[PDB]
This record gives structure tokens, C-alpha cells and sequence, in this order.
């Protein structure tokens, strides 16, 4: 057969706005743009502010990973100001943002993602949808997602019960600060927190890793679609001591099928498919500049072009577990075995080609949260109630700083310069900046536009799967084009 | 009862909104959708997609013409012809907030702006900004669309103040029908548009620490709980809210007992309300 075009805005179930255009050639997906249609323009906005507002006005980018921005943020000031965090603050960060983690991949898998695969009651928001979505799990089994997403609802809100006890509130917190965590956690709040940690646990262990290999396995030839590049970046997250050397999630970068070490200044944001001044493009994010141009011709986002070393590289849970390729889950291993005959102890025993799938980023996300119970509970036995979390610096007339963590869903850095002790510039390179960019100045597209190559679309009025390669990838544009 | 269809548009927002109202313990988000709200057009959680949602969504509104209620989050972006925020396309057009707000607002029953973006600007409308970032209120009045708004505002609301104001006006249209019931409404707005029963009251004057206040016992780092939080920032003062006693995500915290009152329900956030972390 021959083309068909297909435009989708807004591609819902994902956070933000939108539009993907996929040319579809004898039933598969031979080019692909992604467009991000909102901005707003925090690295303006910010400029000229008192450096330490920073650290509030930035969660604002989102408000499914606002802890992230507050990380990075507070981060780039620790390092700018010369702020020496606590012991004790460190660990509490730890505790308020991993709760997220747990927020945001629950959030993603339930009720974002598993409608791509199971049909909801009979009323608003779950209907109407595509008359033939391809869903092919039995009555039993389509109802026990039903369930699980209901109980899923729950097991989110406790995680911003967890996020909050020691964060003030959620969405956006305002328990992290330059030089540390504002409160310090009490053995009551510890107890109230190990708590909810429990419950959340027991759902994660009990039906979340397993739904995900369960689903799967009525899917298997979702590990065979969506591979893109192959290529992935992770720049470390969530210290485990005050060296900042050692991390649950350590800094790598993975291409052509080799490991190599992460150096930032390799990192350039091109524009010329972006809707900024053609004269912003290829600047590494300490001189970066963000000049708004949405008239200009030829380009198609709000999303720069982030590229390390030229390399176009995708973000994610994915990403940092093949980078760091842990143990796979008891649950994983079992799965793995009974349900797709593999037999694997490490993340990467997947191969690569499975790994870097549709259904292989949801299988990642899945046992990232695993990965990040072990985490949380070892903070929880690390924490000392009492100990004070936080150093009080004075804000310097001059300085810089970068920040740099993980996102639930990626990559994520905020620099910052400060000049007569308010902020001069302040860039942000974030994780679905990395995943759902356009092409660079070169022609070479976004990691998600690459991955959409090759989806399969056997029925043009029902083209089901690029959206859902699209998330996989737990998209965030509020994120990617801030 | 039959449930009243909603359409939930996103301007220029972050989606806390969404996610604040995802943490609703009583009733929960689940009971809300189930038994509520007819949610029949959302980005982040529904079925379909595309121009499809689009065509839903427009299908209903002509169905229910006058009866939706429309749910705005985020600043309405004017500048550039509307091309800041593009939130779908059909009929290979596409359709900015600017439309979007021009073609269902007329229709509404009434338009809940839910969040300061929303109600007020925010911080889309900051200094810095570029995009003309425009509250919602000012955005219909300046375009003749004469459609009641209740302003529910905060970075982000609590999802009390959006259930319950929701709720509050069910109960009022319940009783009095539309135009009676959304007449009752307003009269218990406040002259920003908020919900007396939420925003009727001032943080400082109703806090815990308002001893150490009036004694100048102020906490010099962010970890004493003692003192005061003023020296710290605290913008309680000028703050209407009443998270003092309602606090968050269910009940574990608040701001003021964590850190500092950062002003998000007024009108002037962030300007106003920044430095953050001075007095
Ligand atoms: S300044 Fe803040 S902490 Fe102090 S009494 Fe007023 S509201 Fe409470
Ligand atoms: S305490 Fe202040 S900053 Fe916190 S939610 Fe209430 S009004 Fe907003
Ligand atoms: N997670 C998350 Fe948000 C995105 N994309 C950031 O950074
Ligand atoms: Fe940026
Ligand atoms: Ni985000
Ligand atoms: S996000
Ligand atoms: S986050």
C-alpha cells in the first residue's frame, strides 16, 4: 500500500501538549515529527529574581515532577551559593523526592499508559475511544486492570502523603531549599512515612511489576517495535553519602551499541526546527539563550534540540537502568521465565533490542520502582530523627552553578549564573527535552521520532500504536519545552 | 443523578492542577468521575486522542449547548495570534487556547479557572514573560463572552477548594436551577472571584505561630519551629486561604509548619509575593 499522513493533537494520556505526524508507507511508520505546542518561558521569566526563588518558581514547569525541578534547582544554588548541605538533609531530599518516583511511574503505568492495553467502565473519561484499540486481555484479566487502576489511585495519593510529610505539600513542595530540607524529620512523621512506604511496597511487589510482565505476554510483539537509536543518557541521581561520587542511579552514556562516560560540555541545543532565533542554535546550556521566534519558517516546536556530541539520546527509566544495569526484581526473573521462556539476572540480559522497545520501556519503568523501594527503605534505616537538615548561606553577588539529577522520566539539569545577586541566566535541560525534540540542525530527529519509525499500522483508522510508543516514553512537554 | 458533562482545557499550565485534584481523599478522584462529573474531555487521562477528542468533545457541546461546565487551567496566551499554546487540531486546523476559550466559553454554564494561571496570570504573566500570558476572566470580558467565572485559585489549589466548590455549586443548581443556583454562587465569591468558604479568611491571622509573631520570636533558620516564619519569608499576612487548619494531602503537612506561606492563592503571585525567602 501507499502513504497515508496521520496528525494527532493533542496525543492525550500524556502530560502536556502534543502533536505527533507520522507518515505511514505499506502499513508501517517511515517518518515521524513531534511537535510541543505551549510555551511559557521560565528561563526569561526567571531572570533578574532573588537566585533562592528560583527553587519555587521552577516546579511550576510541572506539576507531575515538580520535586525534580525543586531538586535541580536547589542543586545548582547548593553549588553556586557553596551551600555544604547536612548529612541528614541529603538523605531527607532523598526520602522527599523518591516518594515521587513512586507517584510518578504508579501515575504513569495506571493512568496514563494502561488504557493502551485495557478497556475502562463504560463512561467518561474512558469512552469513546477506537472503535478497534486492540485490546487483548480477557474479561478476567481486563478487569483486574480495571481494579488495579482504581487501587492504583490510592497508592498514588499516599506516595504524596509520603512526599509531603517532610515536603510541605505536593504538587510542588517547599521542604527543599539552597543548603538543605526545612524540616527535620521527627520520629513520629519517620513512622508515619515507613507506613505509607508499606503500602505502597506491598502494591509495587504485589500487582504493579506483575501487571506489567502479564501484560507483556499478551504483547510480546510490542519488544520488537520502537528501538529508534538505541541510544541513551543518564547523568546520575540521588547521592548515597556526601562524597558526590557514589549514586543510586550512577552517570553514563550508551551508543552504537558502546558505554561511555558523560561529560556535559558535550551537550548542545540546536533550534533550527524550534521556534527560537536562529542565532541560539548549538550552545551548550551555560551560554544558552532562549529567544521566542514562532513565526519562523521551517520549524515545527517549542522544544530545542538537545544533542550530546552530535548524538541524539533518549532519557528514562530505560536509560538509567541499562546504563546502570541492576538485578532485575525476584518478580522480574520469575516472569521473565515463566511467561517469555528468558532467563535473566541483570537488567541488560533483556538484549538490547528488547530493552529498547515499546513494551520494554514500560517493562524499565516497572522495575525502576522496584529498584527504588530497595532505596527508600535503605534511607529510612540511614535517617536520623532530630538531625538537623539544613545551613542557612548567604546569597553570593556573583557565582555559578549547575545542577544535575534524574527525573522520573530523565535527564535533568539546571544551570544557573548569578550577577549583582540576582539571577542573570538560568537554563534548563530536562528529560522529555531529550525524548520528544525535534530535528536538529543537521536533519537528524528526536529520539521519539526515531523510535516511531518502523511502528506498525495495519489499520489507518485505528493507528493505535504510535501514540502508544509515544507512551512509553511518559511523556512531559510542560517539561520539555518550560 | 445524571452527571454534568465537563470539558477540562489546558492553556498555559503545568498540570498540578490535574494532579492536586488526583489527591482528593473525601470524596476521592474515583467517586468524582464515577459519580460526579461526566470528565468528557481531559488530555491527561482520557480514552481517545486527536481530532477524535476534539470531535467528542464539540459533539457534546452541542448536545449539552449552555449545560457543560468548562474547566480552565493555565494563562490563555494572546501574543503571536494565539501560537504560545496550541491545544489540538481538526479539519487540518489548529486550534489555539485563544480559540478554544472563543468557541465553548459562550456555551458554558459557567467556567471554573482553577489555579492562579488561570485565575490571575501566575506565573506565565510574570515579570520576564513574554507571551501575553492572560487570566481567564480578563480574556472572555475582553472578547464581550459573558459566561460566570469562579476563580479557584493556588500553585496549586487544594483539591478541596475544587471538589468543594464543585460541589457547593451542584448543591445551589440543585435547589434553584442553573441560573438561580449559579446567581447564588457568585454572591458568595469574593470580589477576586474566590469561594468565601475556602478563601474568606487570612492565613496570619488564624496561624498557629501567631504568639510568636506578636511576642517577635522569629525562627533564624528553616528547621526551628518554634519561632515565627516571617523573618524567613512568611507571606501568610497578606494570604487568603485556609490552610491553616484544612493543611495537605491529608493532613500531613502545610506550608507554614514545613517552611514558608508563599502567597499562591492571590492575585499578585508570584510578583507580589517574591523575594520567597525575605520579609
Ligand atoms: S508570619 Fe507566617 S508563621 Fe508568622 S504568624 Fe504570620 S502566617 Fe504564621
Ligand atoms: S499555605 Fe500559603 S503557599 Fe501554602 S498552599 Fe496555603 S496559600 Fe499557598
Ligand atoms: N519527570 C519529569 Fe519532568 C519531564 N520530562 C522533568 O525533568
Ligand atoms: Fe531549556
Ligand atoms: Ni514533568
Ligand atoms: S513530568
Ligand atoms: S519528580
Amino acid at each position: 500500500t501507499g502513504r497515508t499522513t496521520i496528525a494527532i493533537d493533542p496525543v492525550t494520556r500524556i502530560e502536556g501538549h502534543l502533536k505527533a505526524e507520522v507518515v505511514v508507507e505499506n502499513g508501517k511508520v517511515v517518518d515521524a515529527r513531534l511537535s510541543g505546542g505551549m510555551y511559557r518561558g521560565f528561563e526569561t521569566i526567571l531572570r533578574g529574581r532573588d537566585p533562592r526563588d528560583a527553587s519555587q518558581i521552577v516546579q511550576r514547569i510541572c506539576g507531575v515532577c515538580p520535586t525534580a525541578h525543586s531538586t535541580a534547582s536547589v542543586l545548582a544554588l547548593d553549588e553556586a551559593f557553596g551551600a555544604k548541605v547536612p548529612n541528614n538533609g541529603r538523605i531527607t531530599r532523598n526520602l522527599i523526592f523518591g516518594a515521587n518516583y513512586l507517584q510518578s511511574h504508579i501515575l504513569h503505568f495506571y493512568h496514563l499508559s494502561a488504557q493502551d492495553f485495557v478497556q475502562g467502565p463504560d463512561t467518561a473519561p474512558f469512552v469513546p475511544r477506537f472503535p478497534k484499540s486492540d485490546l487483548r486481555l480477557s474479561k478476567e484479566l481486563n478487569k483486574a486492570g480495571v481494579d488495579q487502576y482504581i487501587e492504583a489511585l490510592e497508592v498514588r495519593r499516599i506516595c504524596h502523603e509520603m512526599v509531603a510529610l517532610f515536603g510541605g505539600r505536593m504538587p510542588h513542595v517547599q521542604g527543599q531549599v539552597v543548603g538543605g530540607a526545612t524540616e527535620i524529620p521527627t520520629k513520629e512523621k519517620l513512622v508515619e512515612y515507613a507506613a505509607r512506604f508499606k503500602k505502597v511496597r506491598d502494591f509495587v511487589e504485589q500487582k504493579y511489576v506483575p501487571v506489567v510482565y502479564t501484560i507483556g505476554s499478551k504483547y510480546k510483539d510490542m519488544f520488537k517495535v520502537g528501538q529508534g537509536f538505541k541510544a541513551a543518557l543518564c547523568v546520575g541521581a540521588f547521592p548515597l553519602d556526601n562524597s558526590g561520587k557514589k549514586h543510586l542511579f550512577m552517570p553514563g552514556v550508551y551508543a552504537k551499541g558502546k558505554d561511555m562516560p558523560f561529560d556535559p560540555s558535550k551537550i548542545k541545543e540546536y533550534v533550527k526546527y524550534s521556534w527560537f532565533a536562529e542565532e541560539t542554535t548549538g550552545l551548550n546550556y551555560k551560554e544558552g539563550k532562549t529567544i521566542p521566534a514562532p513565526d519562523k519558517a521551517g520549524a515545527y516546536s517549542f522544544v530545542k534540540a538537545p544533542r550530546y556530541d552530535g548524538l541524539s539520546l533518549e532519557v528514562g527509566p530505560l536509560a538509567r537502568m541499562w546504563v546502570n544495569n541492576p538485578e532485575l526484581s525476584p518478580v522480574g526473573k520469575k516472569l521473565l521465565k515463566d511467561l517469555f521462556g528468558i532467563s535473566a539476572k541483570k537488567f541488560r540480559d533483556l538484549g538490547e533490542e528488547a530493552a529498547f522497545s515499546l513494551m520494554g520501556r514500560h517493562v524499565a519503568r516497572a522495575e525502576e520502582t522496584y529498584y527504588m523501594l530497595g532505596a527508600i527503605e535503605g534511607w529510612l534505616k540511614e535517617i536520623k530523627a532530630g538531625e538537623d537538615t539544613v545551613v542557612m548561606p548567604a546569597v553570593p553577588a556573583s557565582a555559578e552553578g549547575t545542577g544535575f539529577t534524574e527525573a522520573p522520566r530523565g535527564s535533568l539539569l539546571h544551570y544557573v549564573k548569578v550577577k549583582d545577586s540576582k539571577i542573570d541566566n538560568y537554563q534548563i535541560v530536562s528529560a522529555s527535552l531529550w525524548n520528544c525534540n525535534p530535528r536538529d540542525d543537521m536533519g537528524q530527529r528526536g529520539a521519539v521520532e526515531e523510535a516511531l519509525i518502523g511502528i506498525p499500522v495495519d489499520d489507518i483508522q485505528n493507528p493505535v500504536n504510535v501514540a502508544r510508543l509515544i507512551r512509553a516514553f511518559d511523556p512531559x512537554l510542560a517539561c520539555a519545552v518550560h | 443523578g445524571e452527571r454534568p458533562p465537563v470539558f477540562w482545557l489546558q492553556g498555559q499550565g503545568c498540570t498540578g492542577c490535574s494532579v492536586t485534584l488526583l489527591n482528593s481523599v473525601h470524596p476521592s478522584i474515583a467517586d468524582v468521575l464515577l459519580k460526579v462529573i461526566s470528565l468528557e474531555f481531559h488530555p491527561t487521562v482520557m480514552a481517545w486522542e486527536g481530532e477524535h477528542a476534539i470531535e467528542h468533545m464539540r459533539k457534546v457541546a452541542e448536545k449539552f449547548k449552555g449545560k457543560f461546565f468548562l474547566v480552565i487551567e493555565g494563562s490563555v496566551p494572546v501574543e503571536a495570534d494565539g501560537k504560545y499554546c496550541i491545544i489540538g487540531e481538526a479539519n487540518h486546523h489548529e486550534i489555539s487556547m485563544v480559540d478554544a476559550l472563543k468557541e465553548f466559553g459562550p456555551n458554558a454554564a459557567a467556567v471554573l479557572a482553577v489555579g492562579t494561571c488561570a485565575a490571575y496570570g501566575g506565573i506565565p504573566a510574570a515579570e520576564g514573560s513574554e507571551t501575553g500570558a492572560t487570566a481567564v476572566s480578563k480574556f472572555l470580558g475582553d472578547n464581550g463572552i459573558k459566561t460566570p467565572v469562579v476563580n479557584i485559585p493556588g500553585c496549586p489549589p487544594h483539591p478541596d477548594w475544587i471538589v468543594g466548590t464543585v460541589v457547593l455549586a451542584l448543591d445551589a443548581i440543585k435547589k434553584n436551577g442553573l441560573e438561580g443556583g449559579l446567581a447564588e454562587v457568585v454572591k458568595v465569591l469574593d470580589s477576586d472571584g474566590r469561594p468565601t468558604p475556602f478563601f474568606g479568611r487570612n492565613i496570619h491571622e488564624n496561624c498557629p505561630y501567631l504568639d510568636k509573631y506578636d511576642e517577635g520570636v522569629m525562627s533564624a533558620t528553616f528547621t526551628d519551629k518554634v519561632g515565627c516564619r516571617y523573618d524567613l519569608g512568611c507571606k501568610g499576612p497578606m494570604t487568603m486561604a485556609d490552610c491553616f487548619e484544612r493543611k495537605w494531602n491529608g493532613g500531613v503537612n502545610w506550608c507554614v509548619q514545613n517552611a514558608v506561606c508563599i502567597g499562591c492563592v492571590e492575585p499578585d503571585f508570584p510578583d507580589g509575593k517574591s523575594p520567597f525567602y525575605q520579609a
